[PDB]
């Protein structure tokens, strides 16, 4: 379902904004699963390219998200 | 936050 | 829902929280590179100076973890912040404001009353007692913030509730 891909972004994105990580990168690993998985149920080589740019934002925001976890886990009490 | 969280509902 | 307009709604925002993260994460590391256990205000003082309260929200919900770290000092620091969560209108800033603050009056409303109602006696004492002096202030000015929200949840428990019964001495 496109419609849940749209939603699970959102909540993903929603989540890190909040600083809720650790819920944000739930929704953040499971969406790029979900396009993963869609991209290659794509035939038309263009609209796959596309998908995979998407990914490939998403995946940075993902890697972001990472990256401030590993931070606060550094401090260490 | 208020302002990216408008942006991201729309 | 059509792939083009799927990929148009999730991208719209990318932009968006490309930057609101990698700022956050900016500023997270300059927190964290004068974080010492042995002085947490050092790393609460520079959040306070960037002035966003995502990061300060970060950094209490890391110290809210361990109380033996916090010192009197810290306290007419955090409770402005405090002040600011309690009246935030996102839920999660509430509740670490609320974490936070059941924290400080478990940890120092009695040795601030103590000290307050102390008879008169020093420049560290001296500068004690006006950082309480400070505290009670703060205190008394979120307890109204607090004695306005401890109804919220009628006949069933809240944090607020908690924290109006932590104050009722003020």
């Amino acid at each position: 379902s496109l419609q849940m891909i749209v939603e699970n972004v959102k909540l993903a994105r929603e989540y890190a904004l909040l600083g809720n990580y650790d819920s944000a990168m739930v929704y953040y690993q499971g969406v790029l699963d979900q396009m993963n998985k869609y991209l290659y149920s794509v035939k038309d080589t263009h609209l796959r390219q596309k998908w995979q740019q998407v990914w490939q934002e998403i995946n940075v925001e993902a890697k972001q998200v990472k990256d401030i976890m590993k931070t606060l886990e550094s401090f260490k009490l | 936050i208020e302002e990216a969280l408008q942006i991201i509902h729309s | 829902l059509v792939d083009e307009d799927a990929m148009s709604q999730i991208r719209k925002g990318h932009d968006t929280m490309f930057v609101v993260l990698t700022s956050r994460h900016k500023n997270l590391d300059t927190v964290r590179a004068v974080w010492t256990t042995g002085d947490i205000k050092t790393s609460v003082d520079s959040a306070v100076a960037i002035n966003d309260l995502s990061v300060v929200v970060d950094l209490l919900n890391i110290v809210n973890q361990k109380a033996s770290l916090w010192k009197l000092d810290l306290c007419t620091t955090v409770l402005p912040q405090i002040e600011k969560l309690l009246q935030s209108k996102y839920e999660s800033y509430v509740q670490t404001g609320c974490t936070s603050l059941k924290l400080i009056l478990q940890r120092f409303l009695p040795l601030i009353t103590d000290i307050l109602a102390a008879p008169p006696s020093d420049i560290s004492r001296e500068e004690r007692l006006h950082k309480c002096r400070l505290c009670f202030k703060q205190l008394k000015s979120i307890s109204g913030l607090v004695k306005s929200k401890s109804g919220l949840s009628g006949r069933h428990g809240s944090a607020f509730r908690e924290l109006h019964l932590l104050m009722a001495s003020l």
